[PDB]
RNA sequence: GGAUUAAAACUAGAGUAGCGAAACGGAUUCGAUACCCGUGUAGUUCUAGUAGUAAACUAUGAAUACAAUUAUUUAUAUAUAUAUAUAUAAAUAAUAAAUGAAAAUGAAAGUAUUCCACCUGAAGAGUACGUUAGCAAUAAUGAAACUCAAAACAAUAGACGG
């Protein structure tokens, strides 16, 4: 009784290393399809500005 | 029969075939990153005509 | 065209050159040719 | 001599100065024409205590020791059992120092995110700040803010087009320097194999020794070790 | 390698694993849960063959033992019982 | 490997049954042995390197780049409406291997079973391996070596 | 086994039942 | 060792149109504890369990290497004078060879290799006894004596067929 039981299949309570992937996955802002949002604003801004350069040449 | 029947890869060889393989890989990341942008590039234009508000 | 098109519905062709400083270095190259 | 085997710590630690280790010796069965493997498991005496489970060690006979007991542990072959303990402590002390700087790094990370979810400021809004004070004139003092929440001390046509700036931009390059190198290379290599007189030059160019008087491949080696050191090292 | 297939393993195990705990009675996708467990055990066996360095930092970062890896395991209705798979 | 072996030997049968003039085999440096042996034996028509596709015309160096898709091709031999390689078995098998000392080995080209191996019978070809070498049985007992022995053709 | 001799165990089933049947409603009037 | 496992059956609580063991009636019949008809209980349904059995069948365990053809679909790829054509796999059908007591099998029931399960005349018998498990019905495990010179499969030619 003594020994460490470690549940095979979801392994120890509270292991670090799946508890941060999960707490990841629920962040305010985290997008899926492999965007970012940081890369998106600066993508949607670039896109304006772009538009603004071709309608000042 | 005196042929010995594998010759290993030398040393300069090796690095040949890591820098196509790495180029590989890194292409088809890129290209998949590039497809992406162009998909929410087109996405931009349309949303005028989705509603939030 | 790519970034020198004319499209209301254009392609990333024309986010890189402006990121690439390309629409700038032809757009000035163009008033240059002009003077 | 005395009778030695040699065999697989199969038990330890359940037993003061006693392991178990299982001897496998070939045998012939007439039945099935066969030559097999007989096994059996020996307590075996462990007078230092050193061997542990999944070492291979080689056991010498003795003296009656005990009611079962007539064999010790002469030599550790290989000590995976000793270091499988090794391994397992170090991994604790490893993982949990790492853990610790990913659990820093996601709380930083964090709050991060909630400072910009602070600041109403956006990048569109700011941008189109610093391209109509810029195509106007006007200096308000949020420009000087804007100066200090992009850092952006310097308001021209040419700072907006670097706080725009995608890493995707910086791959495109580098996957055209990596292509070049390759391409380069091969063609260089190419080209002096089709010539040998140019081949014979380039190796002695290159430092090396009557090149004339090497073999195909011995000689195709160092000149793709010479192409790689004139496209790699140069660059 | 096989550190990083036990770990992407893991993902898919445990994102299973709450599928199950909401459908107890989905037996076609406990089957594949039972061996998807029981792949990442064979993997981790040979890791620790391999190199055994990686393979006691590997269980320690997924939060698994060497007993959890190295026991014969069947995920059965005593498993079940004994870990309080589904609560109560 | 004795399983890619019997794998071979089996392949030979079957090729003889249909009679087809040419056919490849796994590129290993125990088949190239087998498959030498043959060749000398008047067994084999031709033996030569190549590919999946077929025998190379010229040299090809064998190199990691090219391994998994390297075979080697042989020639089998048919004459008066017969196929010289009729059959071609395993002795010793991948779940029970035989090796046997010299003076066995003299015994079953004598005509006695030894290990139930039944003797070499006139026109057969006995192989066997000794320390990753395939030789007959009758060169293992001119060099006074003890070795597994692997098949027997006819 | 053809349709012929599964009858022959046919038959030994069905005087098992039978027989176990019969004990059964005993077991019940004697307890 | 573990898990899942038709129908029937059982435990508890709901449901119950239709169908329908049983039971009670109507017919048929020399008789009819049947086939047909009526009234129709359990059951068939749902929830939570027990149980682990079927001609649970392809009566054909799994894996790997390999061997001569055609036809038909499907998939991927290639090309173009752009809709077909050319390739490579899979599936199915009919076959060569081979195998087989034959019926036939046909990419296996062929040529080989590896591992597991199982069989050793019929009947007695999947019975008896014991044990284990189950609320229970039962399920698993599983004999011997006595008796006999039988017993079985494929195919052949008949005879016969409401
Ligand atoms: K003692
Ligand atoms: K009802
Ligand atoms: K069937
Ligand atoms: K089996
Ligand atoms: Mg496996
Ligand atoms: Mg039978
Ligand atoms: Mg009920
Ligand atoms: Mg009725
Ligand atoms: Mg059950
Ligand atoms: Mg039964
Ligand atoms: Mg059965
Ligand atoms: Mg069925
Ligand atoms: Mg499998
Ligand atoms: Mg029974
Ligand atoms: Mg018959």
């Amino acid at each position: 009784a003594s020994t460490d039981k470690v549940d095979p299949v979801l392994g120890r309570a509270d292991t670090p290393f799946i508890t941060r992937i999960m707490a990841e996955l629920k962040e305010p802002l985290v997008l899926s399809k492999g965007y970012n949002i940081e890369e998106v604003d600066k993508f949607l801004a670039a896109i304006e500005s772009a538009k603004r350069e071709r309608a000042e040449l | 029969m005196s042929q010995p029947l594998l010759r290993n890869r030398s040393p300069e060889e090796s690095e040949l075939l890591k820098l196509k393989r790495n180029y590989n890989r890194s292409l088809l990341n890129f290209q998949a990153h590039k497809k992406k942008l162009n998909e929410l590039l087109n996405l931009y234009h349309v949303a005028n005509e989705f509603i939030v508000t | 065209m790519g970034s020198l098109s004319n499209e209301k519905f254009f392609d990333i062709s024309l986010v890189d050159s402006y990121l690439n400083k390309d629409l700038k270095n032809i757009s000035n190259k163009i008033d240059s040719k002009l003077n | 001599a005395r009778q030695n085997f040699l065999g697989l710590v199969v038990s330890q630690g359940k037993m003061q100065k006693t392991v178990k280790v299982r001897v496998e010796t070939k045998v012939f069965n007439k039945k099935i024409n066969k030559e097999l493997f007989h096994r059996r498991d020996y307590l075996v005496h462990d007078e230092g205590e050193i061997s542990r489970e999944g070492d291979l060690v080689r056991i010498e006979a003795t003296r009656p020791l005990s009611k079962r007991k007539f064999f010790a542990i002469a030599e550790i072959i290989r000590n995976k059992g000793q270091q499988f303990a090794l391994y397992e402590s170090e991994a604790q002390l490893s993982v949990a120092k790492e853990e610790a700087q990913k659990a820093k790094e996601f709380l930083d990370k964090r709050s991060v995110r909630e400072n910009k979810l602070n600041e109403k400021t956006t990048l569109l809004r700011d941008i189109r700040t610093i391209q109509d004070a810029l195509s106007s004139g006007s200096t308000p003092k949020e420009l000087l803010e804007i100066k200090q929440r992009y850092g952006i001390q310097d308001f021209s046509q040419e700072t907006v087009r670097q706080l725009l700036q995608l890493d995707i931009s910086g791959l495109e390059v580098n996957l055209e320097k990596q292509r070049s190198l390759i391409d380069r290379i091969q063609t260089r290599l190419s080209e002096l194999l089709s010539n040998d007189l140019k081949c014979d030059q380039f190796l002695k160019d290159h430092g090396v020794e009557d090149p004339l008087t090497l073999k195909k491949n011995i000689k195709k080696n160092l000149l793709r070790k010479h192409v790689m050191m004139d496209m790699q090292q140069p660059s | 390698s096989s550190e990083v297939q036990a770990a992407c393993m893991t993902v898919r195990i445990q994102n299973m694993a709450n599928h199950i705990k909401e459908h107890r009675k989905d037996f076609a996708n406990t089957r594949n849960l039972r061996i998807l467990v029981q792949q990442r055990q064979a993997i981790l066996r040979y890791l620790k063959r391999d190199n055994p360095e990686k393979y006691y930092w590997t269980i320690q970062k997924l939060g698994l033992n060497d007993a959890a890896i190295t026991d014969e395991f069947n995920m059965d209705r005593r498993y079940m019982q004994d870990y309080e798979f589904f609560g109560d | 490997s004795l399983v890619k072996l019997a794998n071979t030997c089996a392949h030979l049968q079957n090729c003889s049954k249909v009679r087809v003039a040419l056919t490849s085999i796994p590129y290993t440096k125990l088949q190239l042995q087998f498959a030498y042996n043959l060749y000398q034996q008047g067994f084999l028509s031709s033996l030569q390197k190549g590919s999946t596709m077929g025998p190379d015309k010229d040299f090809v160096e064998v190199t990691p780049d090219n391994i998994s898709t390297r075979r080697l091709w042989v020639g089998l031999k048919y004459r008066d409406n017969k196929p010289v390689l009729s059959s071609c078995k395993l002795i010793s098998k991948p779940n029970s291997r035989i090796h046997l000392p010299m003076e066995d080995m003299k015994k079953l080209c004598s005509g006695v079973t030894i290990r139930n191996i039944k003797p070499l019978q006139p026109g057969e070809l006995i192989l066997v391996r000794a320390h990753n070498n395939i030789m007959d049985i009758n060169e293992a007992i001119s060099k006074k070596l003890d070795g597994e022995v692997l098949c027997r053709v006819k | 086994d053809s349709v012929m001799r599964k009858r022959k165990k046919k038959m030994k089933k069905h005087k098992l039942r039978k027989r176990r049947k019969r004990e059964k409603a005993e077991r019940r009037k004697l307890s």
